[PDB]
């Protein structure tokens, strides 16, 4: 027998009654959301670095301004997610430190280097496109503060994703060198974007509870399939290709069937052994440590 | 027209170059809130650069903001020496920002009374942003100067290190004077009182000292820069230099 | 020919990029004697780069060392990830130099037995220089590692920070293997014993620890670089990009 | 009456008998040479910075290699001059610290920025050309260690100066943009090179004693005149101009007569208020301070 608290909770979830910070919740529900919302907020922060890498090198003042606005928004979104996570009883300073220590994760996609300007448009288009599918799906997540933060975030992000696509369209319609730049960026970011959705439904330890508690509204595989179906026509609009010999339309199912993800790479990356993991965390650790005297100054000034 | 073009370009270059420096901070700030603030300031300044540079190209009858930003070398760039200084530590960045925002406030306040409509309009937009910037930079001057012993020392040193470049803020050449006599430009010599009223008070409030060194460094406006600008331009212009004449 | 060209280019790129990093130290060393030493090493490595790149151009039937150095982008550069790492503090620079010189000694020793005469000849010149470099870098590893508490800590950290990039020193691809089976190239996997014999002993002698992290970073040879290379190339190539096709 | 020591010294000087470190010398002679040789050695060190500024940006691998060899030689020359200065009883570490503190000088010319690649060839050609006239004139300076160090130095430098001229010849024979680059570098470095020779013979407090003691073998003005007569034909060989409206050949005297130097600028520069003075000393101070743990490591290792 469930307790009455436990039973009432399951009934709230079934009737789509949003959970609020003052409501009883299973301790495992509280903790999985501190985990997921906290790592969502970590991802906003780390994601500033591969894009920031190109702010000073962007080829036009227009593209530079668009990119600065995007990165400024990412920072704001990190703040919204930390606020939401804090309603669950955690402290931002504490979970941020766990991120610095590699005790909490951030999105796998941010461990990949920006090796060309096309990578920036591709991040704006494919990477932000994948985050949008995942994040719109979370606008009906069961925890209210999280759902409402997703609404606000999604309203802002989809504009930037459109600007990313337009930057890619400029390359797609430009010189042969620009077209090759775009293709090469796609070749390097396509599979990493697919991995943003998470492991297969067979290999997803959090899915059972997250699905039951309506934290997760669609499976990792479902969201990834929708992303592929939505994005393949955009690749075609650019006159570009997908680095997947097994991608094909299956009229039987009405879906694009696509090839197997490299799960060995996925597991290397999420565990700190991807291309830029060390650099990303070094950079944030350096910013934290070197900024210490500044934070201590602000605190000491406030008190006076 | 040649004078007006050069004057407009100076103001654009000041904002462009300082925007570049701020962009380097992205993801490296002491707090997420500061990262947000610096990206915001860099974005405003970039917007101002696009406005001034666009008008400069229109005045010259050729090119655009991108030909101006990406196809001129360091000897043609006309920004103040102050805005090309390295970021350094956070106090070095705050000092540079405060000196510039105080100057922008003084300048744009008066430049929105320009007898050139486009310069007046550009300035009327920029002054609103410059006011925000000044609150931020002055706020941080006070927090650092009047924070800890450590932060107080770093802030004093930051101020001392940058002081010699403030001379150029009130340097007038024949372009400045000629355009000012037509009621188009502001004669920078007449900005000193207002800038000193702001900056002297701010430093005092922060519990710091006004440097006694007489400021002596100029040349940015004449394309005579420190050794910092060339490397900034190599980074900024690389892609355009590699793949010229394209749309992005 | 395509394989031989790419192999030769890798060796050239390793030296070119490391030479660039050493050049940044000029005038900034802890002692005038060190400034001298780093300029000397950077000059040797640049000489080696010119040799390898020249041969690469000759093999390809077009261009020269300058078209190769200044007109390729980061996705075409094929240097090891280790040589593009930032200078950091003096220990970071010593660690990177020691790992590379130990490898160069092992490699050039065997590459002077290449069945390709030009590669053998280039290697016979380079090995004499690499031996000098190794004495210098190993000497400084020992002096820092077995110096003060402070210097010992910095040297350990420098070693730890760079370790993950050592995997690429013994990474073999189809170019390596195919050319090695023809007796032209050295299969990098067979360099491990000699490099480890040198480096393990050197670290021990310096009173330091061999990092336990399993090295895992590769990709430089395939044009898949860290975010450090692009900015290095912007600086290196700027003038050539601005004023292409000229004589200097 | 001079003392017998004083009288014997004057007789040694008159007969061109080189003074050696163990010989008696007037204390004012010892000190002016510690001053001059020490500041000569300081100049070698500081002069690495404007050239070092371009090592990573040089347009060809050949020009880059030539420049690295030059800078390596400058370092070696600094070492020779410190050795020579130390024979007079001073300590390198001590006079280097006075340089860092602005208590000793280094050559005015090194306070000017390298704003283009042409500046590098112009430093190789004009600046090194001026140092060569001055330094060859010192091969017969009265103090032996100094004279012998000048011989060694001059043998090496004149090769690099020839390479500087050849780099300028490449620009002079190249595209219109390259020619304009060269002219602009000349316009900015011409007068500063003239100032390397020192103040006018009317305004030179050290000349009286230096000339009498045969430290200085030619007056500042004499050396500067020779430099102008020798260099003007080289400017013509490049098809370039001199930024001097008053420069003209005077058949009456057989010399080029040239315009007035800006002595107000000269005095600003030598007193720390030139274009790069602060940057040059900041850079050397930073290198010294940040290198401290390295020097302390070497010392502690030697002792073990
Ligand atoms: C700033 C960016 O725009 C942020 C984005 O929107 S990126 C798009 C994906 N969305 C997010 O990252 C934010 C919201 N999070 C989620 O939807 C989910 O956490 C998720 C789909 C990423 C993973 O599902 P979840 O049920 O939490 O984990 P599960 O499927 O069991 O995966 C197993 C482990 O791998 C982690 N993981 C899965 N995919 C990952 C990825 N792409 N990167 C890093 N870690 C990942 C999980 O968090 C989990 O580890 P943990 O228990 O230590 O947290
Ligand atoms: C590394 C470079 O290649 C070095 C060079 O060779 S540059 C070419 C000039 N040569 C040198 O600097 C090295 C040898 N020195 C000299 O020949 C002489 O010191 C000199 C010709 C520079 C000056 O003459 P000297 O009799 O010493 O001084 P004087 O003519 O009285 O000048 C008055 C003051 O200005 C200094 N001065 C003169 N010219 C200077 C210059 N171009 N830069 C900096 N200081 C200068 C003098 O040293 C002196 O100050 P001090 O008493 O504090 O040292």
């Amino acid at each position: 027998m469930r307790s009455t608290q436990e039973e009432r909770f399951e009934q709230r979830i079934a009737q789509e009654t949003a959970i609020e910070p003052q409501d009883w919740m299973p301790d495992a529900y509280r903790k999985t959301l501190i985990r997921q919302i906290g790592q969502h907020a970590h991802s906003e922060i780390v994601g500033m670095l591969p894009e920031g890498n190109w702010i000073t090198r962007a080829p036009t003042l227009r593209r530079k301004a668009i990119l600065l606005a995007k990165v400024q928004d990412e920072a704001g979104h990190g703040l919204y997610l930390y606020s939401a996570a804090e309603t669950l009883g955690c402290a931002r300073e504490d979970i941020y430190q766990k991120m610095l220590d590699g005790r909490m994760k951030y999105s796998s996609i941010f461990n990949y280097p920006t090796l060309s300007w096309a990578d920036i448009g591709v991040i704006g288009w494919l990477v932000d496109g994948a985050a949008i599918v995942n994040q719109v799906a979370l606008c009906r997540t069961s925890y209210g503060p999280y759902a409402r933060a997703m609404v606000k975030i999604c309203k802002e992000e989809s504009f930037h994703q459109r600007q990313g696509f337009e930057a890619c369209m400029a390359l797609a319609q430009g010189s042969e060198a620009q077209k090759q730049m775009l293709q090469d960026a796609i070749n390097r970011f396509w599979w990493p974007a697919l991995m943003m959705f998470g492991p297969n439904d067979d290999n997803s330890p959090n899915s059972a509870r997250s699905l039951t508690w309506k934290i997760k509204r669609f499976t990792n595989d479902e969201l990834r399939q929708r992303f592929v179906d939505n994005t393949v026509p955009q690749v075609e609009m650019l006159g570009m290709t997908v680095p997947d010999p097994d991608l094909h339309f299956d009229t039987e199912s009405g879906h694009y069937r696509f090839g197997e993800i490299d799960w060995q790479e996925f597991n290397e990356v999420i565990n700190g052994r991807g291309i830029c993991n060390q650099e990303r965390l070094d950079a944030k650790r350096k910013a934290w440590e070197e900024g210490t005297w500044v934070r201590e100054a602000a605190l000491a000034h406030a008190q006076k | 027209s040649n004078q007006l073009t050069a004057y407009t370009l100076r103001l654009g270059d000041n904002c462009l170059v300082l925007s570049q420096r701020l962009g380097e901070w992205c993801g490296h700030a002491p707090e997420l809130e500061i990262d947000l603030a610096l990206a915001n300031i860099g974005l405003d300044l970039l917007g101002q650069a696009r406005n001034f540079l666009s008008y400069a190209a229109e005045l010259a009858g050729e090119g655009d903001e991108d030909t101006l930003a990406f196809t001129r070398d360091e000897r043609q760039f006309s920004n103040l020496l102050l805005v090309e200084q390295p970021n350094g530590n956070f106090a070095d960045t705050i000092a540079r920002q405060y000196f510039i925002d105080a100057w922008h406030v003084a300048l744009f306040t008066r430049l929105m009374e320009s007898r050139d409509p486009q310069l007046a309009a550009i300035s009327a937009k920029a002054i609103k942003e410059a006011r925000y910037h000044l609150r931020f930079s002055r706020g941080w001057l006070e927090r650092l100067g009047n924070g800890t012993d450590v932060s107080g020392q770093k802030m004093q040193q930051a101020i001392n290190k940058l002081w010699r470049f403030t001379a150029e803020l009130f340097d007038a050449d024949e372009i400045d004077i000629a355009l000012s006599e037509e009621g188009i430009a502001v004669d920078p010599r007449t900005l000193r009182a207002a800038w000193e009223a702001e900056v002297f008070a701010g430093i005092n409030e922060a519990t710091l000292n006004v440097p006694q060194e007489q400021a002596y460094r100029t040349g940015g406006k004449k394309g005579l820069h420190t050794e910092h600008l060339g490397p900034m331009l190599a980074e900024m212009q690389y892609l355009q230099r590699v793949l010229p004449g394209q749309q992005w």
